[PDB]
């Protein structure tokens, strides 16, 4: 019933301004932080912004500090990002995303829009590509720091189907969201996190992303594509 | 005498979300009584030499005291971010005191998993530094929860369920804080 619908995708020049749009139903949004997610072209998942429950506290990822600025307004229910001085680092596919639990440092997504394509023209590591056969048991690498992946246990995993947006399969390291089947496991060692599956059905044929906390209020992704040899 | 071995040598410890205070006033202070409590995992203070504590005059001593696992101890530090740093024991950021953690596997791990100590697990505003919030709400997040925690309700504790064989990492540890305060007031915790 949690919707989140954004808006504001245009193709801009670089130098160019912008201004993107959220709309939030089917939770109290008063109480949560809301983030901004983008997509980009070929390097995967990028956390941009967060901001608290009441727009007194805000960050930002520093490829985006002093040009971005997140804001919002409960008594309309919505969600801004106000761009500026666009580059071309900036195009991707921008998400609005909601976590799982109230507090500013809540670090798991279960909520994202569909996203608006934003084009400006005139990293935790990942296995890129990996492959495992119908029954057999892949894992998924996930390399950060000692000021990421290592530092916190809250790291995450999500799943995304073509058309569709990160579906949250994995939480805080080890948990698992309500329909999740328990063949998704998640460990963390040192500064590697590894999403396993086993009892591998063809519907996994589809990409894998990791984030963990890294910090002051601030997240990082990776990216990593599963192929389900028929 | 500052009883600062009740604090250090008491049989259980609190959880996190509603960790112990005690005040300590009008009392000899004798530091050394801290050293023998066992090899310390953390003993880093803050605004104040650990070696010149019997030199000092405070006017109130608080020793706080809870139980965490071995990887959020770093979280118990002034400026520190996290659950346990934002939900459970916030530090003020002009702290002067210090943090003494421990290993605990052996008074607190159980075989059938200690389901006694218990974290905030999420809470919709930070806590300012040094409040306490004792509180057990269930959240919905969906737009009718009653006494039902399910999908889309959520209970805001959850337990850390220690167990002898958990890395060190995820192994209780016992945590005072003292916090060394400082007013006009006549200095009634020194030396000898």
């Amino acid at each position: 019933e949690v919707q989140l619908v954004e808006s504001g995708g245009v193709v801009v020049q670089p130098g160019g301004s912008l201004r993107l749009s959220c709309a939030a139903s089917g939770f109290t949004f008063d109480d949560y932080a809301m983030h901004w997610v983008r997509q980009v072209p070929g390097k995967g998942l990028e956390w941009v912004s967060l901001i608290s429950w009441d727009g007194g506290s805000r960050d930002y990822a520093d490829s985006v500090k002093g040009r971005f600025t997140i804001s919002r307004d409960n008594s309309k229910n919505a969600l801004y990002l106000q761009m500026h001085s666009l580059r071309l680092e900036d195009t991707a596919l921008y998400y609005c995303v909601r976590p799982v639990y109230p507090g500013y440092s809540s670090s798991e997504f279960d909520s994202w829009g569909q996203g608006t394509m934003v084009t400006v023209s005139s990293v935790l590591t990942q296995p890129r590509s990996v492959s495992g056969s119908p029954g057999q048991s892949v894992t998924i690498s996930c390399t950060g720091t000692i000021s990421d992946v290592g530092a916190y246990n809250y790291v995450s995993w999500y799943q995304q189907h073509p058309g569709k947006a990160p579906k949250l399969i994995i939480y805080d390291v080890i948990e698992r969201p309500s329909g999740v089947p328990d063949r998704f496991s998640g460990s963390k060692s040192g500064n590697t996190a590894s999403l396993t599956i086993s009892g591998l059905q063809a519907e996994d044929e589809a990409d894998y992303h990791c984030c963990s906390y890294a910090g002051n209020y601030t997240w990082m992704f990776g990216g990593g594509t599963t192929l389900t040899v028929l | 005498l500052c009883p600062f071995d009740e604090v250090f040598n008491a049989t259980r410890f609190a959880s996190v979300y509603a960790w112990n205070r005690k005040r300590i006033s009008n009392c000899v202070a004798d530091y050394s009584v801290l050293y023998n409590f066992a090899p310390f995992f953390a003993f880093k203070c803050y605004g104040v030499s650990p070696t010149k504590l019997n030199d000092l005059c405070f006017t109130n001593v608080y020793a706080d005291s809870f139980v965490i696992r071995g990887n959020e101890v770093s979280q118990i530090a002034p400026g520190q971010t996290g659950n346990i740093a934002d939900y459970n024991y916030k530090l003020p950021d002009d702290f002067t005191g210090c943090v003494i953690a421990w290993n605990s596997n052996k008074l607190d791990s159980k075989v059938g998993g200690n389901y006694n100590y218990r974290y905030r697990l999420f809470r919709k505003s930070n806590l300012k530094p040094f409040e306490r919030d004792i509180s057990t709400e269930i959240y919905q997040a969906g737009n009718p929860c009653n006494g039902v925690a399910g999908v889309n309700c959520y209970f805001p504790l959850q337990s850390y369920g220690f167990r002898p064989t958990y890395g060190v990492g995820h192994q209780p540890y016992r945590v005072v804080v003292l916090s060394f305060e400082l007013l006009h007031a006549p200095a009634t915790v020194c030396g000898p």
